[PDB]
């Protein structure tokens, strides 16, 4: 898989490295997943959520 | 904003609003607890650099409701690059005299990741851009905070399309061409803020336009994705004493 398509599959940041290899990360207040692909929030108000819509939905 | 809605309250709520001895200046866009960015021609007339507010939680501008939190700007951080009455290079970091309280009002935009941006968020069609600005050309400003929904066009199809500044790398277009929908004078500096998978990333930068929503035209906002490796180092350094700080680009 590769960054530049599809993001490589990341949710959020992807970075290629030598061979078939990829790596996504997760912005600060976010970890990453055992798929190795999805971010899920650490904090109360992580970066880019709106929290009256996300409990809106929760 | 022309032609948007009302940006329900709290659905907002990394806009920050600056103001010059109470009197509303621009936008901008919360990235952490202490960081803002913002529009580097917004700061071209400043006099005392010491008046400089940003609030945070604001939504309508007739009233306190509690939500609302103010902090001094004490640092302005303008590009090398920038020069004062011209359109290329237009971005301000700022940094608050103390953090901003993260609320159900108050949450950071994340700073996308160069690549991310470049590669990915480009490519989202869709963008939302917010403001206090005018809502028409040679119209009154706005006491509840605007938003509206635009589309990125690629800078040669903007060119092909518009009918005078150049529309540079560290540019790009979005909007409408139809006199329907822009952004305008007075949201300078607020965000262009883009989705993608539950989570939404700062973008670009109100900057400029021909009018606004004047048919033929689009509007202009920074290209934020230039500047995310500029940002980052910044927000790595110690304040220096003195309200403005030109720094080095790249
Ligand atoms: N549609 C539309 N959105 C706008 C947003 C802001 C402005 N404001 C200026 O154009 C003033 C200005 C002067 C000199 C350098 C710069 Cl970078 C900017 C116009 C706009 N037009």
């Amino acid at each position: 898989l590769i960054c530049v398509n599809e993001n490589g599959g990341c949710e959020q940041y992807c970075s290629d490295h030598t061979g078939t290899k990829r790596s996504c990360r997760c912005h600060e207040g976010y970890s990453l997943l055992a798929d190795g692909v999805s971010c899920t929030p650490t904090v109360e108000y992580p970066c880019g959520k709106i929290p009256i819509l996300e409990k809106r939905n929760a | 904003i022309v032609g948007g809605k009302v940006c329900p309250k709290g659905e907002c709520p990394w806009q920050v609003l600056l103001l010059v001895n109470g009197a509303q200046l621009c936008g901008g866009t919360l990235i952490n607890t202490i960081w803002v960015v913002s529009a580097a021609h917004c700061f071209d007339k400043i006099k005392n650099w010491r008046n400089l507010i940003a609030v945070l939680g604001e939504h309508d501008l007739s009233e306190h409701d509690g939500d609302e939190q103010s902090r001094r700007v004490a640092q302005v951080i303008i590009p090398s690059t920038y020069v004062p009455g011209t359109t290329n290079h237009d971005i301000a970091l700022l940094r608050l005299h103390q953090p901003v309280v993260l609320t159900d009002h108050v949450v950071p935009l994340c700073l996308p990741e160069r690549t991310f941006s470049e590669r990915t968020l480009a490519f989202v069609r869709f963008s939302l851009v917010s403001g206090w600005g005018q809502l028409l050309d040679r119209g009154a400003t706005a006491l509840e905070l605007m938003v509206l929904n635009v589309p990125r066009l690629m800078t040669q199809d903007c060119l092909q399309q518009s009918r005078s500044p150049n529309i540079t790398e560290y540019m790009f277009c979005a909007g409408y061409s139809d006199g329907s929908k822009d952004s305008c004078k007075g949201d300078s500096g607020g965000p262009h803020a883009t989705h993608y998978r539950g989570t939404w990333y700062l973008t670009g930068i109100v900057s400029w336009g021909q009018g606004c929503a004047t048919v033929g035209h689009f509007g202009v906002y920074t290209r934020v994705s230039q500047y995310i490796e500029w940002l980052q180092k910044l927000m790595r350094s110690e304040p220096r004493p003195g309200v403005l700080l030109r720094a080095p680009f790249p």
